[PDB]
RNA sequence: GCUGAAAGCAUCUAAGCACGAAACUUGCCCCGAGAUGAGUUCUCCCUGACCCUUUAAGGGUCCUGAAGGAACGUUGAAGAC
RNA sequence: GAUGUCGGCUCAUCACAUCCUGGGGCUGAAGUAGGUCCCAAGGGUGAUGCUGUUCGCCAUUUAAAGUGGUACGCGAGCUGGGUUUAGAACGUCGUGAGACAGUUCGGUCCCUAUCUGCCGUGGGCGCUGGAGAACUGAGGGGGGCUGCUCCUAGUACGAGA
RNA sequence: GUGAAGAGGGAAACAACCCAGACCGCCAGCUAAGGUCCCAAAGUCAUGGUUAAGUGGGAAACGAUGUGGGAAGGCCCAGACAGCCAGGAUGUUGGCUUAGAAGCAGCCAUCAUUUAAAGAAAGCGUAAUAGCUCACUGGUCGAGUCGGCCUGCGCGGAAGAU
């Protein structure tokens, strides 16, 4: 089934009455506006892409303004496509909004995850550390070895190493519905998500089953 | 978190004063012992006219840890140091007759209920 | 199965066959003659 | 070879047509059809079927002789087909058909549910025995298989789905 | 294992048909059209003159400067740059 | 006209002659548990005492604590305990200087990375008028482990345990 | 003999193996070893046969109704081989440690005899003679069948590390 597109407000808790703390977060998701529709005469595939949220309309590019005039709807802050099922269709311009996730009791949730930067060995893949003393000179946080001697005489592909962690697409899956709320456009999940505050998430019904 | 090496005191009528974790008992790699686990020690200390004697091997359950444990509303609950209570080794039944101190409720799991009915609170 | 390089008919019951490629003998008597060419 | 060198006589009421390759016959148990391999030939003689190799290939004999067995339990099944009788014992060990599917009750701690064929049809006389009938004997055959399959004889009771008629040659722990 | 000859019997195989494992191909997650085999879809923008010559080509002058982009600035839960 | 040598640390990678987990045949396989052989390399595969030790022996675990190759993998990555410089001593050999694969205490480990390789991240041009987006997915990569308890059921099996 | 002190062509690459000894030039021809489907020059050449593993293109003792070809030999149209509807007139409880093991613990006796032929035994159940197939040769069915020798090509034996 498809999804919405929706933004990471923040997270929470909500105390259930037995005495339990569920830890929540809570995505902010509008109405997602159907912009164009994509079927296998056309394209070789079904989909819908849908735009939410709004824009200032002093920098929506005339290519994007036309794009929007097309389907006639407010024009978003961007734009995504969720596949299609066999038995759903859609159409252009209609307004998708989170009661599609009112029995669904279980999403996966994509993001942005925050970004660390040039981390090292370390951070980025677990390395054990090195002596901190006992003569050790130089080298408490390096990687050690890299490889063996002359017989592969090379590196091998796909060596752990230091490099750019975070900043990157990651779906945290199977996640626990805790509420829907229609009127406040709100969705619940248990659990934390992919990305700072204020990003976009991505929220489909689990496909894990 | 218990681990091997630390040194616990002992919260019944065994004879044991101080004893020492020398394995955290059920799984391969597994690091610490919470409050509910089962662990192996050695005695390091014990009272002259008792029950078990120092040195020796023998398991106990964790009852007590500054650490703590976590409520499912988030609350914890943290002792002032750790305690254990001693368990013959083939068949874990505690060795002495009275408990001392407080326990939690982490222990009802119908394997120490004995240790539930003897400790003074919970 | 005993896998041998040296497979033979052990009693009047047990017979060779040739099935995809491996030579096998089956034997109807009883199962501990039942071989294999590896 | 000798097999392939004796003819298949049709009754009375059974019906035969040879497209090419492709054999199919009529009887009042339904219908059978077969494609034979290249390398046999077959001639619908006077109430009988001819199997003979194709000439230019190797091991047309076997081929024949395979046809005309394949052929004769065609006929033989277009007309009162095949039964396969299966046995269970051991305690608590019971069948039952329900329309097309058998129930099953070998120890298990779940159902056993097995689906029967096109053209199978099975049926219980009593608790702990099963009588399938059929055209085709492959397809009965691999039925009883399959069916037997679930829980094979063991020897030391000789539990289990068996069929009717097979030995099992149980045998007997140590002493002591 | 089923049916089945070669080898009138047997036979899981030669023709034909079934099952069968964390291995294999998928299914799950990420990158991915420099996939030079450089793909597809949607949307937007630009429809003025003239000269020259070695021309089937090109060069140059004037007018024009779009959609967009970049640069600059205030910056960021993005970042060594 | 120099290819640094044992063990540890860090980081690995492949083979399969498989330690566990998976699938099977035979059993002198009642059950539980085993023995042996065949298929299988996806993942997993202890932290301590003694010793420089690899090993080993122990103490406790674990589903298991695999066997090998990789310059006995890895010192322009670390250590420097062993071992083979110079000091000193013991036993022993030698008249002696000195010596011992005997022991004993002490004893400098350099390198700012050009190229290949690898981890990240950009610039140029291309893709055939230019531009802004959203994709398809040829290909790559990641992940792939498992215990215990309960029910089925104290049932099947066993004479009983 | 060659390399050293010899280049050229082949052996994928490969001093020392095979062919062959470079005075210089040619956008001429014939050959050697090796080859002739494409990389890559030349036969998708001709005739006859073999092999089915990618053997060819790694590896033995040994194992096997893989097939191709010989030289001989039995069993047989008086009926062979296989399969079947084919089973049976020992004095017999005829000698064992025994108030039957005379065949199935271990020996002799194997003497009288039956058929058209059949049997003091090879099993199994039962240590147990009480039940199965026995090497029976009676019948049906009616053309090949059973082993051994020499030999060509194949099959398994056959597990390693970027």
């Amino acid at each position: 089934m498809i999804g919405l597109v929706g933004k990471k407000v923040g997270m929470t808790r909500i105390f259930t009455e037995d005495g339990v703390s569920i830890p929540v977060t809570v995505i902010e998701v509008e109405a997602n506006r159907v912009t164009q529709v994509k079927d296998l005469a056309n394209d070789g595939y079904r989909a819908i892409q849908v735009t939410t949220g709004a824009k200032k309309a002093n920098r929506v590019t005339k290519p994007e303004a036309g794009h929007f005039a097309k389907a006639g709807v407010e024009a978003g802050r961007g734009l995504w496509e969720f596949r299609l099922a066999e038995g759903e269709e859609f159409t252009v311009g209609q307004s998708i909004s989170v009661e599609l996730f009112a029995d669904v009791k279980k999403v996966d949730v994509t993001g942005t995850s925050k970004g660390k930067g040039f981390a090292g060995t370390v951070k980025r893949w677990n390395f054990r550390t090195q002596d901190a003393t006992h003569g050790n000179s130089l080298s408490h946080r390096v990687p050690g070895s890299i490889g063996q001697n002359q017989t592969p005489g090379k590196v091998f592909k796909g060596k752990k190493m230091a490099g750019q962690m975070g900043n990157e697409r990651v779906t945290v899956q199977s996640l626990d519905v805790v509420r829907v709320d229609a009127e406040r456009n709100l969705l619940l999940v248990k659990g934390a998500v992919p990305g700072a505050t204020g990003s976009d998430l991505i929220v489909k019904p689990a496909v894990k089953a | 978190m218990i681990q091997e090496q630390t040194m616990l005191n002992v919260a019944d009528n065994s004879g044991a004063r101080r004893v020492m974790c020398i394995k955290v008992l059920g799984g391969s790699h597994r690091r610490y012992a919470g409050v509910g686990d089962i662990i192996k020690i050695t005695i390091k200390e014990a009272i002259p006219r008792g029950k078990v004697k120092k040195g020796d091997v023998l398991k106990a359950v964790v009852v007590r840890t500054k650490k703590g444990v976590r409520r499912p509303d988030g609350s914890v609950i943290r002792f002032d140091g750790n305690a254990c209570v001693l368990l013959n080794n083939n068949s874990e039944q505690p060795i002495g007759t009275r408990i001392f101190g407080p326990v939690t409720r982490e222990l009802r799991s119908e394997k120490f209920m004995k240790i539930i009915s003897l400790a003074p609170e919970v | 199965m005993k896998v041998r390089a040296s497979v033979k008919k052990l009693c009047r019951n047990c017979k060779i066959v040739k099935r995809d490629g491996v030579i096998r003998v089956i034997c109807s008597a009883e199962p501990k003659h039942k071989q294999r060419q590896g | 070879s000798r097999v392939a060198k004796a003819p298949v006589v049709v009754p009375a009421g059974v019906d035969v047509k040879i497209n090419g390759q492709v054999i199919t016959i009529k009887g009042k148990n339904g219908e059978l059809t077969r494609t034979l391999n290249d390398a046999v030939e077959v001639k619908h003689a006077d109430n009988t079927l001819t199997f003979g190799p194709r000439d230019g290939y190797a091991d047309g004999w076997a081929q024949a002789g395979t046809a005309r067995a394949l052929l004769n339990s065609m006929v033989i099944g277009v007309t009162e087909g095949f039964t396969k009788k299966l046995q269970l014992v051991g305690v608590g060990y019971r069948a039952a058909v329900k329309g097309n599917v058998i129930n099953l009750s070998l120890g298990f701690s779940h159902p056993v549910d097995h689906q029967l064929p096109a053209g199978i049809t099975a049926e219980c006389p009593t608790q702990t025995e099963i009588v399938l009938k059929g055209a085709d004997k492959q397809v009965i055959g691999q039925v009883a298989a399959d069916l037997r399959a679930y829980r094979r004889p063991e020897p030391y009771k000789g539990k289990g789905v068996r069929y009717a008629d097979e030995v099992v040659r149980t045998k007997e722990a140590k002493k002591k």
